[PDB]
């Protein structure tokens, strides 16, 4: 197989920008390279092909350029709908390598998680069940850690959601015998644990 | 011209799976058709590639054992059967449209979402706390997916995160409101489960 | 040795209605020097893995955008008038620009295409006929020459510049 | 009256940041000072009053500060629902006089107008009107000059123009002139030209049909 | 805060505005009155007391404006006498608790928009606008406002821009732009509608090169 | 062409309980009104049947002004038309008042470490005031057993002004403009 090795994993660009994504193969594969865009929760669409040739549509905005093993797909002066992801597949040989893949983000300046904790409903403990929620509302970027306490002691499952595309910012949240309570979180933004 | 696919299946391990996409808008004649598999874990892996044409198939030595990829020119359709269907590649399958050498895979189709893991009502729960306070619904133990979380009669939209979900799923959302909208005016949690409708009012704990 | 080299580094390709074949036999091959020169656009292969298979070789010449029509179950002037191959296929099929070799300024017309022919070629077949296509012409140009030349000039869109194709049938 | 001038009239700010609006009476009124926000599309909302203090179901991110005939009104780590208007009030006398008004946007990079010709349609000629669209789409920031052109002659007379309000999702303005003249005229010239002035071109780029 | 819906009288005429103050006590609470012109500014209406309450008018409005309220509807309506020129502005009512405090809820609920002297009411007349290309639709010569301007019935929202309507010679004028891909069209067609509620006018224009 | 007395109103060291408010008649004296609605030292000056920048070209009969303390929140109630224990119980203006209520923040002046009891207020009576009405009953408040002098309770009530009040538990100083034969003030 031939491998393909694209930069960067991620990154996060501001709008009315002008970025490059990279696309490195094993070998030369003379210009038959091309590159697709997946917005967030919808389908795909062909940009690219044939390193420098444009697909339907396909603004302006969007150029290829490279040769050998290095390519590279350019984007000037982003506009909204750019924020999505690309990949770089490649045709020389079979079997299609397709490459890793590459995340657009946007810029924003820091955030503060508004976390608020949940002791459990009566009704949750009628079935037995015990469950205590703890939900870190509206921070920017991804990377946070929480941790659990019980009465002192650090002891779950953690779901994420997107960018909230209105503020640009995360979310996250984190889950009787036994609880007949501490939600210790961890950020960037804080150098000690913000806790509830 | 943007392609259809095949619906949703729910499938137990071990079990065989056909999965159609049907080509309108072009010529389907002179199309290679390419399926594409891509999941949580190595996402975005390659399944194979076909000709329309006459049917002939060279799919990657990737797999290749799970997958058979028959196309119908009559009904201009593609169609790929899973066969093995082990627990964990549980993913989203696309068919692309490759038109030839020095050429790339322009139009996709939407996507099919394939479960391969072993009806549950929900469980739903309040959650009250002990200027903007965050409350909370817990939808615990059901199957399957999907449940519709909404406030009020949809009123409630801004300021709501709702979070994606031991072969149970487990869910919640926040809402954050001021101080003044809550207690002092109802909050209603309404959570429906395609045969369950489920309305519950936020109560404090006290 | 295989003789590859006077394949590959040929100094002219043939035109692709009148495809040159060199048979390569009693000779030990290195597959590798192949998939490893990166000099190649397109470079499939059907029914074996190149990176395990460590023979009849085809070679003419065509233009970019019909590049795709050469490859088992294909339609198009190429594929039905002037080089069909079978669907049971197993070989591999080679492709790179030349637009460095094949083009000049004026255009280079010493590589000729078939455009008309009664009916499509059958696998692996040739044809070199040059009779008047009707479309009686009694051997006069409703009367058209069966074979149009290529008009590959260096300032070419690269679907209109040379490619040279070599296919390896086992 | 009582006179109030608060500054500046508008400020394009970025998510996260910090800002303060200036609010200037034309006589020390002593916290005696209100302060007023409308969101696009939605009605207005008391946030301050008495200078200091702040209101109920109002988030902490607000707070006021200032004495004599000099306020401010602050807010800290910038949230996406602040991009509004705030106008500061007075209730020190009659009549309660309100400020003039300051508009937060987001801070943005420039661009380019995607200036179209667009001659004027058949129908709208059958019908015996001649009117030539010039479409300005998706630049920044508001400042931005249009002028018409028939074969290099300035015509201020027969323009009319329409601005958009809000950058919205895309983030950007858009803007509309219509150089609408009668048929009688309009069958008499040959050249057609948008002259557009902005801050990203010195020489401005015009778009012409013959 | 619920208020009257916004009408379109001609000149010479009274308008009367009402404002249902919802959620607390409107017995005790005065109920200001303001107006926000399209010059960036907001002027004082003026204010009332309800429960046994005297009047306070700005003196601009002193002549223009009657102020009256109802405990038992818990309502407060406020009148405007004559035709207020063709200064045509948004009209709000507040609420005051007192000295040392400020107006704490506000409603938006109605607008107040005076047509002109000479009116008609017309239908648009709407013309397609041919040279990712920019497509237009050029609604011409309308009354009263507004027209609603969609592409292929909502299909097209994307880079669509629909400018607002401007009021020349008593009659509006708008204009819409999409821009949809050079491959997209002439192949797809685009189709601009059109609806004007008030002559009940339905109409869908194709661009063609 | 002596001047009004306006110091000895506003500038005095001692201000009165407004169950108990004080009324300064001013008469035979030429008035400049502008020197207190431009000094900028109020919170409040609301006007009514007169602007404060076209009062100063009228001439009236006699100004009587009536001088208290409140507390902050109670600054509201010194308007027509309102109601609560200082406008039903202490100090209550007419419907047809046409003269100015001034008022402005006192913390520097009434208020001190371990509070300043000096200023009272009538919580409970049996009625609403009458327009310009002063209640300076001492009787126990009967709220069906008599109380024979001593559900009785004291009428007034004093402020508990500390300097670390909240601005609306701030001491307010209240002056009360009324604006009333040959004319003898003027401006």
């Amino acid at each position: 197989d031939i491998l393909m090795t694209q930069s960067p994993s991620s990154m996060s660009v501001s709008l009315g920008d002008t970025v490059s994504i990279t696309c490195h193969a094993s070998q030369g594969i003379s210009s038959n390279i091309g590159w697709l865009q997946q917005k967030p929760g919808k389908s795909f669409k062909g940009l690219i092909y044939h390193g420098t040739n444009l697909e339907d549509g396909v603004p302006s905005r969007f150029s290829g350029s490279g040769s050998g093993a290095d390519y590279s797909l350019t984007i000037s002066s982003l506009e909204s709908e750019d924020f999505a992801d690309y990949y770089c597949v490649q045709y020389v040989q079979f079997p299609y390598t397709l490459g890793g893949g590459t995340k657009l983000e946007i810029k924003r300046a820091d955030g503060a998680p508004t976390v608020s904790i949940f002791p459990p409903s009566s009704e949750q403990l009628t079935s037995g069940g015990a469950s205590v929620v703890c939900f870190l509302n509206n921070f920017y970027p991804k990377d946070i850690n929480v941790k659990w306490k019980i009465d002192g002691s650090e002891r779950v499952l953690n779901s994420w959601t997107d960018q909230d595309s209105k503020d640009s910012t995360y979310s996250m949240s984190s889950t009787k015998d036994e609880y007949e309570y501490t939600c210790e979180a961890t950020h960037k933004t804080s150098t000690s644990p913000i806790v509830k | 011209v943007q392609l259809q696919q095949s619906g949703p299946e729910l499938v137990k391990p071990g079990a065989s799976v056909k999965i159609s996409c049907k080509a309108s808008g072009y010529s389907f004649t002179d199309y290679y058709m390419n399926w594409v598999k891509q999941s949580p874990e190595k996402s975005l892996e390659w399944i194979g590639e076909i000709n329309p044409n006459t049917g002939g198939t060279t799919y990657n030595q990737k797999f290749k054992a799970k997958a058979t990829l028959t196309v119908d020119k009559s009904s201009s359709t593609a169609y790929m059967q899973l066969k093995s269907l082990t627990s964990e590649d549980s993913a989203v399958y696309y068919c692309a449209r490759y038109y030839g050498n020095l050429y790339a895979m322009d139009y996709w189709g939407q996507g099919t979402s394939v479960t391969v893991s072993s009806t549950t009502p929900p469980s739903v729960y309040p959650l009250a706390p002990g200027s903007m306070v965050t409350l909370g619904c817990l939808v615990k133990g059901y199957f399957p997916e999907p449940v519709t979380v909404t406030w009020n009669s949809g009123s409630l939209s801004s300021g709501v995160h709702t979070f994606p979900a031991s072969d149970l799923y487990t869910l919640s959302s926040s809402v954050t409101v001021p101080s003044s909208t809550w207690p002092s005016e109802t909050v209603t949690c309404n959570v429906a489960h395609p045969s369950t409708k489920v309305d519950k009012k936020i109560v404090p704990r006290d | 040795l295989c003789p590859f080299g006077e394949v590959f580094n040929a100094t002219r390709f043939a035109s692709v209605y009148a495809w040159n074949r060199k048979r390569i036999s009693n000779c030990v091959a290195d597959y590798s020097v192949l998939y490893n020169s990166a000099s190649f656009s397109t470079f499939k292969c059907y029914g074996v893995s190149p990176t395990k298979l460590n023979v009849y070789a085809d070679s003419f010449v065509i233009r970019g955008d019909e590049v795709r029509q050469i490859a088992p179950g294909q339609t198009g002037k190429i594929a039905d008038y002037n080089y069909k191959l079978p669907d049971d296929f197993t070989g591999c099929v080679i492709a790179w620009n030349s637009n460095n070799l094949d083009s000049k300024v004026g255009g280079n017309y010493n590589y000729l295409y078939r455009l008309f022919r009664k009916s499509n070629l059958k696998p692996f077949e040739r044809d070199i006929s040059t009779e008047i296509y009707q479309a009686p012409c009694n051997g006069v140009e409703n009367c058209y020459f069966p074979l149009q030349s290529y008009g590959f000039q260096p300032t070419n869109g690269v679907g209109y510049q040379p490619y040279r194709v070599v296919v390896l049938s086992f």
